[PDB]
C-alpha cells in the first residue's frame, strides 16, 4: 500500500520480499522512506521478541525433558503424590506394611489404607489391569 | 548436541538447495554462478544480494527459515546440555563387562570368588573366566584394599569384584 | 501424626514438578496490541504525510 | 520433520519455477 | 478493465458474506460439562437443543479493559460496519467516477477495516482461556480474501494514476 | 561466563584473520585497505552487516571464521542461560528435613544442655540423623560458649550452621 | 521494646531482601560504562582526525 | 525479564548514539541524514548500507556489540523465567495487610479474636 | 544404622547443582583447531591459484 | 620508503626478542603444592629457590595426541624457527633485492609464522588445566608486532608491484 502510494519495493513481491526478510533476522533491500521504515520497526521488534520467546520456550522444554529420572526407590514413592501405589488386599504383603515400624513405610501404610478410591486388589490380574 | 549423523544431513541438503538454486537462477535464456549460489546459501545458513527471479527466492526463503529453526534448536540443546550435567555411568549390567573389552574388570587372587568363575557352566561368565585368566597383565590383587587403590587409580579404566556388602560399605565411606 | 501423616496434602512440590506446558497467548497478545497500534499509527502518519505533500503539489506546482 | 518440509517446499518451488519458466519461453518464442 | 472491478466487487461481497456468517453462530468450539458451539453471542449445545447467551462479561485495570473489549463484540462488529462501507464506497465509485481520489481513501479504509478484524480475531483468541468452529476458518479465509482484495483495489487505483499521469502530458 | 582469558584468544584470532583478508585481498579492491579487511572481519566475527567479497579466498576465509563465531556466540548465550538457570535453583534452608539432605554444611550445638539432649534422647529419626552426625563429627562440632559458635558461623561464608534456642537467636539477629 | 526497639538492627526487611524480581543493573551498568568509555574515546579520535584532515587540505 | 526501567536507558542510548553517529556523519567537510543514521542505529539495535568514515564505525561496532549483548542476556533470562517458574506470595509478614488496601482481610464476627484486635494496644 | 546412617556419605542425591564452573577451553580448542585448518587450508588453496 | 623498511626490521628483531623470551621463563606461573614459576622447560618454586624440570606429560588417544604436542613445546618453537626463517629472508631481501618476489614469500611465511605462535599459545593454554607468567602477555605482544610488522611487509610489497607496473607501462 504505502510503498505504491507516494521505487525498490513498487512490485508486490518486493514488497513480501522486504516483510519475509523483516520477520526473520538477516537480508536485502533497504527503504528510504519514513513510513516504510517506521513499519519495519514495528513489524521487527516484534518478531525478534517472539523468535526470541521460541528459543527460551524451547531451551525451556528441553531443560523439562532431562529433569527428574523414574521411580528407583520407596523414598521416590514417598516424596511424591501423583502416582499412586498399592498391593494386594490380602496376604503377608499388607501385613509387612501394617506392622512395619519404619516411618517411610509407615506413611506408604497410612497412605494406602486412607487411600480414596481403594488401591488394592484381589488377584495379580487386577493389579495388572490396573 | 542434537546430532551425531544428522550434519551430514545439513551438508547434503545445503548442496542440493545450492545445486537448486542455482539451476533456478543460470537457465533463464548476476545472481548466476555455481560458486556465487553455493556461497549464497552459505549466506543464507549462518547470519551475514538477492535473487530477483522470484521463485528461487522461495528456496533461499525456505532453507533460511529452515537454518534458523536449526540454530533456534542447536541454542536450545547447547543450554540443555550446559544446564543439567548429569553424567552417567558407562557400564550397567553384568553383560557389559562381556561386550567390551577397554575397561578391564579383576577379581582377588585367592578365595572362592574366583572358585566361582572357575567352576561356572555359564558361557557369559565362561568367557570372564577365559579373559580374566588369560589377562596381560594380572588383574588379580592382593589384598581388598589394594583393589580399592587400583580402582582409585584407574580413572574408569580397571573395575573390581567382590561380596556387595562389603562393596556399598566402601561405597558409603 | 494427625496434622502431617493423617492429612491429604503432601508437603513435596520438588519432585515431578512442571511438565511441558506450551506458551500462552497472554503474553503475546499484548505484543500483537502494540503490533496493531503501531501499525495505525504508521498509516495515520502517511497519510497525514501524503496530504502535506500534496498541498505542497497543488500549491507550490 | 523439518527436513520433509525443505524437501516439500524445496520441491513446490521447484516445479513452480520450471513451469513459470515453460510458460514464459514458450510465450517469447511464440511472439517474438 | 472491467474483469478486475467485477472481480474486486465479488471478493469483496464474499467477505462480507463470510463476515456476516462468522458473526452469525459457529465460531468456536468448546467441549461443557459435553462439546458445545458458540457464536460470540449465545452457546448452544451439541438439556440438547437449548440456547442461552452464555456472554457474561464478569464471571489490575488492563484485565478489565480486555474482558471489556471482549464482551459485546466491540472489535469485530465495528470492522464490519467499516468493510460495509467500504463496500458502499467501491460501489459509489464503481458508477459515475468523478473524483478519481476516493478510491485511495475507499481502500484505506478497507485496509483499516481488515487490520482491525484481524486484531479482533486476536482478541477473541486471547480471550478463549476443546477445538474449533468453522465459522472462524471463514472469517480467516474472508481476511485472506480482503487483503487480496485490497492489494487489487490499490494495484488499480495506482494503474489509474498512472493512465491519467500519461495522459496528463 | 565464559573466562577472563578465552576473549584474548578470541580477538588474537580476529586481529589474525584480518591480516589474512588484507594478505590475500591485496595479494589477488573493495577491501583493497586495512581498514575494509577489519571491518569486514568486524562484521564477520558478528553477526549482522555490508560489503560482500567475490574471491574464492576470501569467501572460504569467512565461511572458516564466521561459523566459528556463529557457534562461539551460540555458545554464550547457552552458557549466560545456564548461569541463569542456576541463579533461580534451590532456595535457602528453611527446615531440619532440609539439614538432613545435604551434607554439604555442617552444623553444631552447644556442648553440653539439654539441647545437645534432646537430640540424644530423641526418637525421630530424622534428629536421631542429626544427633549421628553430631556425634561422630570430624572435628568436633560442639563449641564451648555461645559466642564461639557466632565466631564460627560468622567465619564461615555460608558453609556452617548452628542450632540454639528462638529468642537468643532473634536478639542476636537483632 | 527489648527486642526490636533496643535493638541495633532495622527492619527485618521480609526475607533477606525482597524478591529477586529480575536480574540485576550491575551487569548493564557495566557494559553502559564500557559503552560510554567507547563512545566518548571514539568521539574524540573522530574530532582529533577532522581537525588533522582539516589542516592538511586547508593548508594544502 | 530483566528490567522494568532499563529500557528507557536502553532507548536514550539509542538516542544518544543517534545523535553522536550523525554528528560524525554530517561533519566530514552517502550516509548522511538524522533519521537515516537514526535508522541506521535502529538496524543496529535488532538484526538487519554502512558508514566508511572510519571513525563512526567504532561507534557503530561498540553500540552493535552492546545490543547484541543485550538480546543475548534477554534470550538467556528469558529462558530462566520459562525454566523454573517458581512463583511467590506477595504478602509475607502482618505489616504487609496493613501496608496495601487492594487485599481486604478479615477475622470471625465473634470471638476473643476480635476482642484481641478490639482491645489491642499497638498502633498496627 | 550401621551402613546408611553410620557412613560418611551423604548419598540421598548428593549430585548437587550450582556446579559454576563458566566455561573451560576444552570445548573451545577443538573449534580452535579447525579455525587455524581451514585458515592455512584457504592460505595454500590462495597461493597455489 | 626506507623508513618503514627500517620499522619492519626492528619489529621483527624486537619480536624475535620477545618470542626468545618467551621461550625462555617466566611463561606460566602456579601455585604449588606456595606459588611457583615456569617458563615451559622447568618449573622454579618461590626448599625456596630449587628447579626442576616439571613439564611431564604423564603423570581417547587425541588426549595423547594433545599431551605430546604440549610436551616439550613443538608448535612454538618451529614457529621460532619459522620467524627466524622469515627474520633472514627479509635481511636478505633488504639489501640486493634481485628478486621481485622473495619479500612475498617472506611474508607469507611471517604470517604463517604468527598463526602458528597463535595456535601454539592456544594449546599451550589448553594444556595448563591461579596466575599467568609476563613472557605469556610478552609473546602475544610479539605475536600482534609481527601481525603489523607483516602488514606493513605487504604494505610496502604491494607498493613495489605497484610502482613495477607503472613503470612497466
Ligand atoms: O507362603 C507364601 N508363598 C507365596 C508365594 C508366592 C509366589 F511364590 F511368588 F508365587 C506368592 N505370590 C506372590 C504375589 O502374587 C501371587 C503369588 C504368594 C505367597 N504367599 C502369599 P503372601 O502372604 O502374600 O506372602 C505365601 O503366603
Ligand atoms: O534451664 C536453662 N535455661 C537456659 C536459659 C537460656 C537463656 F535462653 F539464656 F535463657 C540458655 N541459653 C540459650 C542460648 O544462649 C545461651 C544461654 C540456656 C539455658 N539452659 C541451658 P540448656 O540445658 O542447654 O537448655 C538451661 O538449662
Amino acid at each position: 500500500l504505502v510503498s505504491r502510494f507516494s521505487s525498490n519495493e513498487f512490485g508486490i513481491f518486493n514488497s513480501l520480499w522486504f516483510s519475509l526478510g523483516a520477520f526473520m533476522q538477516q537480508g536485502d533491500i533497504s527503504p528510504r522512506s519514513l513510513s516504510g521504515r517506521i513499519v519495519g520497526g514495528v513489524w521487527w521488534f516484534f518478531t525478534l521478541i517472539i523468535i526470541s520467546s521460541y528459543t527460551a520456550n524451547l531451551a525451556a522444554f528441553l531443560t523439562v525433558e532431562r529433569m527428574v529420572s523414574p521411580i528407583e526407590s520407596a523414598e521416590d514413592l514417598a516424596k511424591q503424590t501423583e502416582i499412586a501405589y498399592g498391593t494386594l488386599e490380602a496376604g503377608s504383603t499388607k501385613e509387612f506394611f501394617r506392622r512395619s515400624k519404619i516411618a517411610v513405610f509407615e506413611k506408604m501404610w497410612t497412605y494406602m489404607k486412607s487411600a480414596e478410591p481403594s488401591v488394592f486388589v484381589r488377584t495379580t490380574e487386577e493389579g495388572m489391569i490396573r | 548436541p542434537l546430532a551425531y549423523e544428522i550434519w551430514m544431513c545439513i551438508v547434503f541438503a545445503y548442496i542440493g538447495v545450492s545445486v537448486v538454486l542455482f539451476l533456478v537462477s543460470r537457465f533463464s535464456p548476476n545472481e548466476f554462478g555455481i560458486f556465487n549460489s553455493l556461497w549464497f546459501s552459505l549466506g543464507a545458513f549462518m547470519r551475514q544480494i538477492s535473487p530477483r527471479s522470484l521463485s528461487g527466492r522461495i528456496v533461499g526463503g525456505v532453507w533460511w527459515f529452515f537454518t534458523l529453526i536449526i540454530i533456534s534448536s542447536y541454542t536450545a540443546n547447547l543450554a540443555a546440555f550446559l544446564t543439567v550435567e548429569r553424567m552417567v555411568s558407562p557400564i550397567e549390567s553384568a553383560e557389559d563387562l562381556s561386550k567390551q573389552t577397554e575397561i578391564a574388570y579383576g577379581t582377588l587372587d585367592s578365595g572362592s570368588t574366583k572358585e566361582f568363575f572357575r567352576r561356572s557352566k555359564i558361557a557369559v561368565f565362561d568367557k570372564m573366566w577365559t579373559y580374566m585368566r588369560s589377562a596381560e597383565p594380572s588383574v588379580f590383587v592382593r589384598t581388598t584394599a589394594e583393589g580399592v587403590a587400583r580402582v582409585r587409580k584407574s580413572k574408569g579404566k580397571y573395575a573390581y569384584l567382590l561380596e556387595s556388602t562389603m562393596n556399598e560399605y566402601i561405597e558409603q565411606r | 501424626k494427625w496434622w502431617y501423616d493423617k492429612g491429604e496434602c503432601g508437603a513435596k512440590d520438588s519432585g515431578s514438578k512442571e511438565k511441558t506446558s506450551a506458551l500462552s497467548l497472554s503474553n503475546v497478545a499484548g505484543v500483537f496490541y502494540i503490533l496493531v497500534g503501531g501499525l495505525g499509527l504508521a498509516m495515520l502518519v502517511a497519510l497525514i504525510e501524503f496530504c502535506y505533500k500534496s498541498r505542497a503539489e497543488a500549491k507550490r506546482m | 520433520g523439518v527436513f520433509y518440509i525443505l524437501i516439500g517446499g524445496l520441491g513446490l518451488a521447484m516445479l513452480v519455477a520450471l513451469i513459470e519458466f515453460c510458460y514464459k519461453s514458450r510465450s517469447e518464442s511464440k511472439r517474438m | 478493465r472491467g474483469v478486475q472491478m467485477l472481480l474486486t466487487t465479488v471478493g469483496a461481497f464474499a467477505a462480507f458474506s463470510l463476515m456476516t456468517i462468522a458473526v452469525g453462530t459457529d465460531y468456536w468450539l468448546y467441549s461443557r460439562g459435553v462439546m458445545t458451539h458458540s457464536g460470540l453471542w449465545r452457546t448452544c449445545c451439541l438439556f440438547k437443543g437449548l440456547c442461552k447467551q452464555i456472554d457474561h462479561f464478569p464471571e489490575d485495570t488492563a484485565e478489565y479493559f480486555l474482558r471489556a473489549v471482549r464482551a459485546s463484540s466491540i472489535f469485530p462488529i465495528l470492522s464490519v460496519i467499516l468493510l460495509f462501507m467500504g463496500g458502499l464506497c467501491i460501489a459509489a465509485s464503481e458508477f459515475y467516477k468523478t473524483r478519481h481520489n476516493i478510491i485511495l481513501s475507499a481502500g484505506i479504509f478497507f485496509v483499516s477495516a481488515g487490520l482491525s478484524n484481524i486484531i479482533g480475531i486476536i482478541v477473541y483468541i486471547s480471550a478463549n482461556a476443546y477445538s474449533y468452529g468453522w465459522s472462524f476458518y471463514f472469517g480467516a479465509l474472508s481476511f485472506i480474501i480482503a487483503e487480496m482484495v485490497g492489494v487489487l483495489a490499490v494495484h488499480m487505483f495506482i494503474d489509474r494514476h498512472k493512465q491519467l499521469r500519461a495522459t496528463a502530458r | 561466563p565464559l573466562a577472563y582469558e578465552i576473549w584474548m584468544c578470541i580477538v588474537f584470532a580476529y586481529i589474525g584473520v584480518s591480516v589474512v583478508l588484507f594478505l590475500v585481498s591485496r595479494f589477488s579492491p573493495n577491501e583493497f585497505g586495512i581498514f575494509n579487511s577489519l571491518w569486514f572481519s568486524l562484521g564477520a566475527f558478528m553477526q549482522q552487516g555490508d560489503i560482500s567479497p567475490r574471491s574464492l579466498s576470501g569467501r572460504i576465509v569467512g565461511g572458516v571464521w564466521w561459523f566459528f563465531t556463529l557457534i562461539i556466540i551460540s555458545s554464550y548465550t547457552a552458557n549466560l542461560a545456564a548461569f541463569l538457570t542456576v541463579e533461580r535453583m534451590v532456595s535457602p534452608i528453611e527446615s531440619a528435613e532440609d539439614l538432613a539432605k545435604q551434607t554439604e554444611i555442617a552444623y553444631g550445638t552447644l556442648d553440653s544442655g539439654s539441647t545437645k539432649e534432646f537430640f540424644r534422647r530423641s526418637k525421630i529419626a530424622v534428629y536421631e540423623k542429626m544427633w549421628s552426625y553430631m556425634k561422630s563429627a570430624e572435628p568436633s562440632v560442639f563449641t564451648k560458649t555461645t559466642a564461639d559458635g557466632v565466631a564460627r558461623v560468622r567465619k564461615s561464608k555460608g558453609k556452617f550452621a548452628f542450632l540454639l534456642e528462638s529468642t537468643m537467636n532473634e536478639y542476636i539477629e537483632q | 521494646k527489648w527486642w526490636y526497639d533496643k535493638g541495633e538492627c532495622g527492619a527485618k526487611d521480609s526475607g533477606s531482601k525482597d524478591k529477586t524480581s529480575a536480574l540485576s543493573l550491575s551487569n548493564v551498568a557495566g557494559v553502559f560504562y564500557i559503552l560510554v568509555g567507547g563512545l566518548g574515546l571514539a568521539m574524540m579520535v573522530a574530532l582529533i582526525e577532522f581537525c588533522y584532515k582539516s589542516r592538511a587540505e586547508s593548508k594544502r
